[PDB]
């Protein structure tokens, strides 16, 4: 076993 | 004396919104799930497979839809001095975007931006190969007011395509958007007003989610997240610290942000050029937002999120095209801006050591010409809540057992976000890091900190197993280990030693001279 996207923010805040 | 005649121009948007069908899909920014069957269902699946966005649905949502009001009501109280605000060129580079998402971006800008403030919308075709973006696009845009379409001659990547747009721009302020955005009402005035106050401010909207499958708008009126990064040099979001919240005079004032999500921001054109714009050595995608953030802070500007400016963004299901240059781009940023702290990066992403990154001589000369502050300053002043690892020689890497040859500490949480509460085990060493990367610190903790939040090994009351906790400000007693010269790993609270035990796990046992209680760090396997 072992940076391809920009994260969205979580539903939290 | 008599009132003066104001500056002429309409405060209303460049274009009015066409009449809406009352029953139109997605009209109020609501989630739409079409529940298709048969061939229509297959066409929807093919559109997701081809765009990583439900373009089947987007094609059935109005290109002129008005986002619902979601901002903090105090933003409606803001009065703007339209007669003195600068004019902006909106720059939208696009590569193989779908028809409906791109055109909805353009109509959103034209239908929400005050005419008096918008110089032009500049579309930059980064050498797209999809046919609908060729003559069909030029024909559809040809009659629109305040729209220019510029085409690259070869594949440029988002950095150099954006610079094509900036080079052609006629406004005082450059505003960058992606080709799959939708603007909240009133998004532009706060950005321009802030740059009107401070020429060296780079100002970003709060980026709201538009869901790639349902096109639901997820903007809200709460305090937004702001930008940071971890020591893999990947952008992450975090909550506004108390230090910054104390300095805000109201909830809708601007918020300083260590880094930008990238791609959505406004900046004076003269200031963007003064700072050296973008590193033209970056390719395709990734890493430029971090380099630009570091450059802004270290070279004397401010990077800010404006809570009154909201822009929705269609985050895709996954990468819609090959993103194989983010690592090299991040290395260019690290080599120019991070000084000795680049090593903390190389330790946690060893592939970066091998990645060709080209020539950064001119960016280093840029840094000297602008007399920029160093990276230690940036960490201590802009981003002090980011934990800075020590990575002391001999105290980081894989934590290998002397007696049980070729086995090392291994921790794999179920969810990458929730790391707390599972047992650390032993596993054949593979040298790839992440699950086998640990750092023994000066505060006697065994840290699991390839990414954030940092985990610290602990032993719960009366147990012999090693469990993953979160690191805290003051190390709790059950997290303190003493790593002696000979290799013994001594748990202070238990008064016991860590022993490689039978799969294989590390367990507390009474201290002996056994090699199964001897440990050592290895950076690399060979
Ligand atoms: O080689 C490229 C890659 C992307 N883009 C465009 O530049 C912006 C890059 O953003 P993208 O949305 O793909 O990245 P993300 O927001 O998902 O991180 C978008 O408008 C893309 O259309 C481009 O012009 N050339
Ligand atoms: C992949 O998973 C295995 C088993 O879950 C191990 O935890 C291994 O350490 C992981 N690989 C990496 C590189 O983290
Ligand atoms: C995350 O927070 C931002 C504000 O900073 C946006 O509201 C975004 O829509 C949020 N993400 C989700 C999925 O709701
Ligand atoms: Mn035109
Ligand atoms: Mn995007």
């Amino acid at each position: 076993t072992g940076y391809y996207i920009t994260p969205r923010t979580g539903a939290g805040a | 004396g008599p009132p003066r005649t104001p500056r002429p121009g309409r405060r209303e948007p460049v274009m009015p919104r066409p009449p809406v069908p009352a029953n139109a899909l997605g009209a109020r920014g609501e989630a739409v799930r079409l529940q298709l069957q048969g061939e229509e269902l297959r066409l929807q699946e093919e559109s997701v497979r081809l765009h990583q966005i439900n373009i089947y649905l987007s094609d059935r949502i109005s290109l002129h839809r008005r986002l619902p009001e979601r901002w903090n009501p105090l933003c409606k109280e803001k009065k703007y001095d339209y007669d003195n605000l600068p004019r902006t060129s909106v720059i939208i580079a696009f590569y193989n975007e779908a028809w409906s998402t791109l055109l909805r971006t353009v109509y959103s800008v034209l239908e929400t931006s005050p005419d008096i403030l918008l110089e032009e919308v500049i579309l930059v075709d980064d050498y797209s190969d999809r046919e609908h973006l060729k003559e069909r696009l030029a024909n559809e845009l040809s009659g629109l007011p305040k729209v220019r379409l510029i085409r690259a001659n070869k594949r440029e990547g988002l950095v150099r395509a954006r610079l094509l747009g900036a080079s052609a721009a006629r406004g005082d302020v450059l505003t960058f958007l992606d080709c799959h955005c939708e603007c909240h009402e009133g998004w532009l005035e706060p950005l321009l007003q802030r740059i009107h106050e401070e020429e060296s401010a780079v100002v970003c909207p709060v980026i709201d989610v538009i869901d790639w499958n349902t096109f639901e708008y997820l903007g809200n009126s709460g305090e937004p997240q702001i930008g940071g990064f971890d020591w893999r040099l990947v952008f992450t979001w975090h909550t506004v610290p108390e230090r910054e919240r104390i300095r805000m005079q109201s909830p809708v004032d601007v918020i300083r942000s260590p880094t930008m999500a990238g791609g959505l921001f406004a900046v004076s054109k003269k200031y963007f050029e003064y700072l050296g714009s973008y590193d033209t050595g970056m390719e395709v995608w990734g890493g430029e937002n971090l380099e630009f953030s570091f450059r802004i802070w270290q070279c004397g500007g401010v990077l800010e999120t404006h809570p009154c400016s909201h822009v929705g963004h269609v985050f895709p299901k996954q990468a819609p095209y090959s993103r194989n240059k983010a690592l090299a781009n991040s290395v260019r940023a690290a080599e120019v801006w991070m000084d000795e702290f680049k090593e903390l990066y190389y330790h946690r992403n060893p592939r970066a050591r091998l990645e060709p990154f080209g020539d950064v001589t001119e960016r280093k000369q840029l840094r000297d010409k602008l007399q920029c502050k160093d990276f230690k300053w940036f960490l201590e002043t802009v981003y002090p809540e980011l934990h800075v690892p020590e990575d002391r020689p001999g105290f980081f890497g894989m934590l290998q057992n002397k007696g049980l040859t070729d086995y090392c500490f291994d921790y794999n949480p179920p969810d990458e976000n929730q790391i707390v509460g599972h047992q650390v085990i032993l596993y054949l060493c593979h040298g790839m890091g992440q699950n086998q990367f640990f750092e023994y610190t000066s505060q006697k903790e065994i840290r699991y900190n390839t990414h954030q939040p940092e985990g610290c090994i602990a032993v719960e009351a009366g147990m012999d197993t090693l469990i993953m906790h979160l690191c805290e400000e003051t190390a709790p007693e059950n997290q303190k280990f003493i790593l002696q010269e000979d290799g013994s790993l001594f748990h202070e609270q238990s008064k016991k030693c860590v022993q490689a035990a039978r799969s294989f796990v590390p367990l507390l046992r009474d201290c002996t001279n056994s090699d199964h209680q001897k440990w050592f760090f290895k950076e690399r396997m060979l």
